[PDB]
DNA sequence: AAAAAAAAAAAAAAAA
RNA sequence: UUUUUUUUUUUUUUUUUU
């Protein structure tokens, strides 16, 4: 079943907010997946991202900032999220988050 | 049988040339795209292919 | 029902299939005896099937998978069974006169080949 | 020990002056010789069968694969191989109802039932050709399977299905292509079996014509014939010398008129000013009386050869320098005397006899395969054996099934060098436009002439028939 | 050879025959298909092959 | 005696389209009269001929 | 100067289409690199591909 | 009214 | 008749001799 919340984000900059949010949500009993805290090292990271988004990601969260708007990786995983949204018939699958004033 | 929803993560942003129903049409698309992007080209010689 | 090391009489279901030869000599290129291979069928191993259509169907159903390596050996085995000695046989045409034919067919030679 | 020599495997030219021994591989990669912008296709047949034709045309549109690509090359799709547009849009459709086709089929007499069944298509197609604005380059006739069961000689309709002209043959195909000759229209017969057979099943459940592995070859055979019937050049022969025409004479039996009358037919093969080969028919059918003569009386033989030299002199300018007449039956000297007189002095006249009846079966000592195709056993400067049926390595299997029978090639008349004769027969075994195979059993002249003879002996009222094979194959 | 004739009917028949024979031969004894047959005709024939 | 009429009448058995053109209706600019202007001048109306 | 066109594919599954496209592109005058094109294989090519 | 050596017409299936 | 090939039935002619 799908019981994971994926937090896409710009890794070079937004690690702090994403780590805080992931810790808060894990404390709140919600299973959470993110590259900084739950990605398995020494593994095919793109393949794992595809597997988790397509298969187990029940909800998608995007951290949108001045960096994340033009980052390539967030764009790719965002497109995969859109595709799995079309597959699942869930308009509330994705909730972008506005961070930058 | 390969729906566009199941494509790998590194292609979904890229435009996919369609060869599914007409190979010649897709090949013409490839030739036009290569001409537009000015891919280096040699004078056509099918004898090399032979 | 097997001469030398290759079979000649066998079965498929209730039909016995039997190897046969048809021979005739030609003298134009060389004095030679051509032999053609055939497969016939019997219901009990002794009485042949009288229906031409049935026999044709059966022989084609056979000839599906026997290629050269098992047509040639059966033909040579039948010829060797017809042999009178190790190197030839003789047609009995007279009480004192006999026609000696070789039991070994004529060989040809080709300069080209290939591999499987 | 007797020496047998191998003659080189012939090559056939493709687009841009390129050569390829195989036809399927050459077309699948290099395309046809000429550009034929589009094929406007017409379909005549029942509405139910039209669904199958449209489905199979779409099936051909997508490239298809054979089980073993080495044995038979894959099919990259009509639009790719032939670079010509052939779509399911633009098909001019004529419908025949099941009731109308069933009124005629369930007849006691085979001759009249076949005559009226074929007229049912001929009248409609004539009306389409002469009354409708749209142009139809080639006309496909999809025919049901019950018709094929009961539209052929000695095919007896079951007594439970009997519900209810003799100057015509009981064969659907022969009569059908026979009666349309005056209209100059290209036609192609398709059986509803030959199409997407998977619907049709036997008692075991397997399709009767199960080609689950061999879709690619069937598509290749359909597409090349369709392109040729439209007026395109699939491939051309490149080793033909200058000043050579061939002609192939074949004798067929005619039953309508008393005495078999053994009508003879001919086909031509020669080079033309430039490089474009000319492969047409030379049909002036010369009726030959007597039951089993198979030899031309001097007058008609002279007419045949004069016509043949004409359609060369008006097409190149000067007379042929070397002619290779081929036939299944040996020539008597009476024909040769007539032939010699008509010919000018400069030409060298050669009459070559080709036969299969000789029972030679060369087995090899070891190996589960057959003799290489291209070998030649030269008996003497006048006669030889050439295995045009046998193993070739490109198609990975022998064209024949058991150990094949070579062809007895003998220069019955004229002199000829044996090597050149055995070099051109193997070349001629390539240009089969009715079927797209690597090579055929024996040269195309004797088989296209055989086809035109079997078709021209189906209608009595044939007068000056067309000389183009597009109306025949 | 045809046009410079005394009879207009015979010259017209000869001119029509000359074209129609070649057109029929192309239709029936040639491989390449022709959708439309354009007949380019000079002006002397136009002026001297009419009633 | 009408070349066009007889021509189109005799080709009917073969069911083959055709179009008769005069050389003047074609690129007339070669055809010049005594004055020096083309007899069938279509300089201003060539588009309609194409249509 | 980069002028080669790389054709990545599944070699034992997509061999035929890659053959067709590469053999047509080479004839068209476009340099093409593929694993099926080169005959014989060695320990080196794994690195070669990358470079 | 036979001999063998030469003919073509049609059907039936298999696999290409 | 998408084709190809291999068979099996017939039948048929020609050449000779009574
Ligand atoms: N072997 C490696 N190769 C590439 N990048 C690596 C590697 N190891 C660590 N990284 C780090 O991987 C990061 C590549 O990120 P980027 O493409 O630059 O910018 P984004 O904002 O679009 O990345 C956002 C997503 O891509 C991420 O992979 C995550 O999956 C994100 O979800 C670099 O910081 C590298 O230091
Ligand atoms: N790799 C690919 N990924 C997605 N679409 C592709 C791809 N390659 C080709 N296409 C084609 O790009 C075409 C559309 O891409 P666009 O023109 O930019 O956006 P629109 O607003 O005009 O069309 C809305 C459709 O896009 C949605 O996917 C839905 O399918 C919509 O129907 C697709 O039809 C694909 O066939």
């Amino acid at each position: 079943m799908r019981n994971k919340i994926f937090i896409s984000h710009a890794t070079p900059d937004d690690n702090d907010f994403t780590r805080w949010l992931a810790l808060k949500l894990i404390g709140l009993g919600y299973e959470v997946w993110c590259d900084i805290l739950f990605l398995d090292k020494g593994v095919d990271f793109w393949s794992n991202i595809e597997k988790v988004i397509r298969e187990d990601t029940c909800k998608f969260l995007l951290v949108s900032s001045s960096y994340s708007n033009q980052r390539e990786g967030v764009l790719k995983e965002l497109a995969v999220a859109a595709k799995v949204k079309k597959q699942l018939k869930d308009d509330k699958f994705i909730i972008p988050l506005a961070i930058d004033e | 049988q390969l729906s566009y929803d199941d494509i790998n993560i590194d292609i979904v942003r890229l435009n996919a040339i369609d060869f599914k129903m007409s190979w010649a049409r897709g090949l013409k698309d490839i030739l036009e795209a290569f001409e537009k992007q000015k891919v280096p080209k040699e004078v056509a010689d099918a004898s090399k292919s032979n | 029902d097997k001469f030398e090391k290759t079979m000649l009489v066998g079965k498929q279901k209730d039909k016995n299939w039997h190897f046969a030869i048809s021979g005739a000599s030609k003298l134009y290129p060389f004095p030679v005896l051509m032999i053609s291979s055939h497969i016939f069928f019997t219901a009990d191993g002794k009485k042949l099937i009288d229906s031409s259509s049935v026999q044709h169907s059966s022989r084609r159903r056979q000839g599906k998978n026997w290629w050269n390596n098992t047509w040639r050996t059966k033909l040579l085995a039948f010829i060797k069974y017809l042999s009178d000695d190790d190197t030839s046989f003789y047609l009995e045409m007279g009480s004192e006169e006999k026609v000696f034919v070789s039991n070994e067919p004529v060989k040809f030679k080709g300069n080209v080949s290939y591999n499987i | 020990m007797k020496e047998l020599i191998y003659i080189e495997e012939p090559k056939i030219l493709f687009a841009h002056g390129q050569k390829c021994t195989d036809a399927r591989d050459g077309l699948a990669l290099f395309g046809p010789l000429n550009n034929l912008y589009g094929i406007k296709s017409g379909v005549i047949g029942t509405k139910q069968g039209l669904k199958i034709f449209r489905d199979y045309l779409d099936h051909i549109q997508k490239p298809i694969y054979n089980s073993n690509s080495i044995t038979r090359p894959m099919f990259p799709g009509f639009e790719a191989v032939f670079d010509c547009k052939w779509e399911s849009t633009g098909i001019t459709f004529k419908e025949v109802t099941n009731e109308d086709i069933g009124k005629f089929l369930y007849n006691s007499s085979t001759h009249k039932r076949t005559y009226d069944l074929v007229s049912l298509f001929i009248d409609k197609i004539i009306s389409a050709n002469k009354n409708e604005d749209e142009n139809v380059d080639v006309w496909f006739v999809i025919v049901p399977d019950e018709i094929y069961k009961y539209c052929r000689p000695n095919s007896v309709l079951p007594k439970e299905m009997v519900q209810t002209t003799y100057n015509y043959d009981a064969q659907f195909h022969d009569q059908f292509k026979a009666r349309l000759l005056k209209h100059t229209i290209p036609t192609q017969i398709f059986r509803e079996s030959t199409l997407a057979w998977r619907d049709f099943k036997n008692a075991f459940g397997l399709p009767i014509r199960d080609f689950s592995k061999i879709e690619g070859h069937l598509a290749w055979t359909i597409s090349t014939a369709a392109f040729y019937k439209a007026g395109g050049k699939p491939w051309k022969l490149s080793d033909v010398r200058n000043g050579v025409c061939y002609l192939g004479l074949v004798y067929k039996k005619v039953e309508k008129s008393k005495n078999p009358r053994n009508a003879c037919c001919a086909a031509q093969m020669f080079l033309d000013n430039g490089d474009g080969t000319v492969f047409k028919g030379e049909v002036g059918p010369w009726y030959n009386p007597k039951n089993g003569q198979y030899h031309l009386e001097p007058k008609e033989a002279k007419a045949l050869l004069s016509q043949s030299l004409q359609s060369y002199k008006e097409q190149i300018g000067e007379y042929p320098k070397e002619v290779f007449i081929h036939a299944k039956t040996r020539f008597n000297h009476q024909e040769w005397d007539a032939f010699l007189e008509v010919t000018p002095k400069e030409t060298n006249l050669v009459g070559v006899t080709i036969s299969k009846t000789k029972p030679l079966k060369l087995y090899k000592t070891e190996g589960d395969y057959t003799i290489l195709r291209g070998n030649a056993y030269v008996v003497n400067e006048r006669s030889a054996f050439l295995w045009t049926v046998g193993y070739v390595p490109k198609i990975q299997t022998a064209l024949s099934m058991e150990v094949p029978n070579p062809l007895f090639i003998e220069i019955n008349k004229g002199e000829a060098d044996i090597k050149q004769v055995l070099k051109d027969i193997l070349s001629l075994t390539k240009l089969n436009y009715n079927a797209c195979i690597f090579a055929d059993g024996e040269p195309v002249t004797l088989r296209f002439a055989d086809k035109i003879g079997e078709i021209l002996t189906a209608s009595t009222d044939i007068k000056t028939p067309p000389l183009a094979f597009k109306y025949y194959i």
